[PDB]
């Protein structure tokens, strides 16, 4: 299996293989190459782990990550359920990321970006279920809240503070049960 | 995050068009990553967020597609009711259960680089992972998401979209897609297609959606809708779609952040963009992303307002004849078109505090005991329905103030801003241009963890997409322009010098410059730098 690879004069790497599984692959090295010290960081932002290289500052949230998090064999799990040609191609894109880690640690000094040589620590091998973690570490940030919990607070003082029917009116007010003036994406009488 | 989706009889050359703005934050190394994937039956360029084994923004051979978080209610908190004397046991279904717990530990590299460890127990309920346990209140609170357990699914569905041919394929892949995303779809038919995706508990009726559900088991999620019924759309009369985070169709809802979805909401930089254009191209596009990246958003609905109150009331203040055509000629904007580092309009400093004076004269008083949680919701980033609609005298729920109360609160602004002004800057509005803020990429992103060193380069700040793709479905393949800062790659020399790719996009996303979306290998191969092999 065998593909090149051609920059343009921005540095935007464009893959060209023979098949999906070496162009997965290539796309997993490709981004290691590119990103690798970032790549790390977020898969431990996922782990738990920003604390073994950045120190206490980051151990309250890496309590939070591991929290809500999944553990190494629920991953494994979620993978088993997919169908076979996703899960081989995120597969080939771990094995991607983990070809270059192999070839940054053969010259450090050449192929690990400064942070490294900074921080005093090293990249390590990747697989399917990291790969997942990059995906849990940020997409996760757009679905998550707790503003039940803000609201209920909000609610609560007010109702201490004017009585409950005022209270509601004004929890109305501010967090509305809808808003049919909302300028929404699509109308049904549009179609 | 913002995109746009036009239609073919919406579009000037007859072809459908997309635009991106996933807005992910500003830093260095970026939040994307731009690819090109060509293998045979699969082409496809643009970025995805960075780790992704998949294009968001981008485009392949028969379709373009981009993404804007839904903001679906896709998390729920229950209130668990905790054992009397045992605070990791809650009532659930009839009888009392056990909490799952597990221990983990926490290595910490110590100031003196001695690696330290600490040990933690978590909690998981039925409902989910338990946030907090309030043992005085003898309740805790655990965190049930819709998609839990099939974020792997949702990265299947991400993959089958990037390999979609037609739209059959594409509104699959978002039948499939778990998590809260809307997403768009252009062919070179020129059809145009919106997917409010996430997977919808059937919540229970009797519990209002705004706050915690009770976690005894009474009030369960009883099952999810099904996708037939998220909201969606092929190709609207109207010819296009537009999204900045907004409702996605009149009859959804999204329960506790309902205030994001409000009358006055951002989107309107997008739908007066594309009202006040017949048909549109690229270039239209690039006109509307500009201009919702400098709008002042609250002009939209309060500046009308604030100036037929101050031609009301024109012969009680001398100033006013000035303000009022101060207002009107102003293009809503804070821009720096001269880049002389002077925001142009003179009078969007008068407009910035007249807002602020005006928001706190509506809400200081009676709102003083839930101010720290309810400014984010008052003056929120999508905008004030309500203090519009009590400015205005709209209906609402509490009888906040009366026509004539709020018009004095427009006054009484008007004045204190004037007053300022005139004490600090001038007379002129020339005299009231504000310094412009400006930006840097940072080192830290939204999830909360350095990943890299920054960059110190300032640019000036944009409502805007952390990048930009402008996509022309032509009958021959999709072409356009894109930008993609800071740069390709993060490599940082051990000497300390940055890569050459490290940030030279940065000034071009600041002066409003592109680069040629690349995709059949003809011009991939004339913008080749570099050639190289790979292996298994
Ligand atoms: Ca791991
Ligand atoms: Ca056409
Ligand atoms: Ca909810
Ligand atoms: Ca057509
Ligand atoms: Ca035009
Ligand atoms: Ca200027």
């Amino acid at each position: 299996g065998d593909v090149t690879v051609i920059r343009d004069q921005y540095g935007v790497p464009h893959l060209y293989a023979k098949n999906k599984q070496d162009l997965y692959k290539a796309y997993g090295y490709v981004m290691a190459k590119d990103r690798l010290f970032q790549l790390e960081m977020f898969r431990r932002g996922n782990e738990g782990t920003v604390s073994e290289v950045f120190g206490e500052e980051y151990l309250a949230k890496d309590e939070q990550s591991r929290r809500d998090g999944y553990s190494d064999e629920e991953i494994k799990e979620m993978l088993n359920d997919l169908e076979d040609k996703p899960r081989a191609y995120i597969q080939q894109f771990a094995e991607g990321i983990s070809l270059y880690v192999q070839e940054a640690l053969k010259n450090p000094d050449e192929k690990l970006s400064k942070e490294f040589h900074d921080y005093k620590f090293l990249p390590r091998k990747w697989d399917a279920t990291d790969v997942v973690r990059l995906y849990l570490v940020s997409m996760t940030y757009f679905m998550d809240n707790h503003q039940e919990l803000t609201n209920a607070e909000i609610l609560a003082k007010l109702e201490q503070t004017y009585g409950e029917e005022q209270a509601e009116k004004m929890f109305d007010d501010l967090v509305w049960k809808n808003d049919p003036e909302a300028p929404a994406s699509i109308q049904a009488e549009d179609e | 995050s913002n995109a746009m989706i036009v239609g073919e009889d919406k579009s000037k050359t007859g072809n459908a068009l997309l635009f991106s703005g996933p807005q992910v934050g500003f830093v260095a190394p970026g939040f994307l990553y731009e690819v090109g994937l060509h293998a045979p039956g699969f082409d496809m360029e643009g970025s995805g967020f960075i780790g992704y084994p998949f294009i968001m923004f981008g485009a392949n051979k028969h379709i373009a597609l981009t993404a804007t978080a839904g903001y679906g209610n896709v998390t729920d908190i229950f209130e668990e009711k905790l054992h009397p004397n045992d605070p990791t046991q809650y009532f659930y279904k009839g009888e009392w259960r056990e909490m799952e717990k597990r221990t983990e530990t926490f290595t910490v590299r110590g100031e003196d680089g001695k690696p330290e460890q600490v040990e933690t127990v978590f909690y998981r309920t039925v409902h989910g992972p338990v946030i907090s346990i309030d043992e005085e209140r003898g309740v805790a609170y655990s965190k049930s998401w819709s998609f839990r357990g099939t974020e792997a699914q949702s990265m299947q569905a991400y993959m089958k979209a990037n390999w979609a041919k037609n739209l059959k394929e594409f509104e699959e892949a978002a039948s499939e897609y778990t998590m809260s995303l809307n997403w768009y779809y252009a062919d070179k038919r020129g059809n145009i297609a919106y997917y409010h995706a996430g997977k919808q508990p059937v919540r229970n009726e009797e519990i209002d959606e705004r706050l915690p559900t009770p976690g005894t088991g009474e009030y369960d999620w009883q099952g999810f809708q099904p996708f037939e019924q998220n909201p969606q759309a092929v190709n609207p009369d109207n010819g296009y779609v537009v999204n900045w985070n907004n409702k996605p169709s009149q009859e959804w809802r999204n329960g506790e952040r309902s205030f994001y979805w409000g009358k006055d909401n951002r989107v309107q930089q997008f739908i007066n963009g594309m009202e006040e254009r017949e048909k549109v191209d690229l270039e239209d596009l690039n006109e509307i992303n500009y201009t919702a990246s400098f709008a002042q958003l609250r002009t939209h609905y309060f500046k009308p307002l604030l100036i037929e109150v101050l031609k009301e009331n024109q012969s009680d203040n001398e100033s006013y004849p000035y303000l009022i055509k101060q207002l009107e000629q102003w293009n809503n904007l804070k821009e720096d078109k001269n880049k002389d580092g002077l925001y142009d309009a003179g009078v969007a400093a008068f407009f910035d505090k007249w807002w602020s004076i005006t928001h706190d004269e509506l809400f200081a008083q009676p709102l003083g005991s839930v101010s720290n949680l309810t400014q984010e919701i008052t003056d929120h980033r999508y905008g004030a329905t309500l203090a519009y609609k009590i400015l205005a005298g709209e209906e609402t729920n509490y009888p906040w103030m009366s026509k004539e109360e709020a018009e004095q609160i427009i006054i009484n602004s008007a004045d204190q801003a004037l007053a300022e002004l005139h004490e600090e800057k001038g007379t002129k509005a020339e005299n009231w241009r504000m310094p412009i803020d400006t930006m840097t990429f940072g080192e830290t992103s939204l999830i909360g963890v350095q990943h890299g060193y920054g960059s110190d380069t300032p640019i000036i700040e944009m409502n805007r997409g952390s990048e930009n793709h402008y996509l022309e479905m032509t009958p021959s393949g999709p072409k356009g322009f894109n930008i993609t800062p800071p740069g390709q790659v993060g490599f940082i020399h051990k000497d300390g010098t940055v890569s050459e790719h490290y940030e030279d996009q940065v000034q071009m996303f600041a002066n409003w410059e592109f680069k040629p979306f690349l995709f059949d290998r003809k011009e991939v191969r004339e913008a080749a730098v570099s050639i190289t092999d790979l292996n298994v």
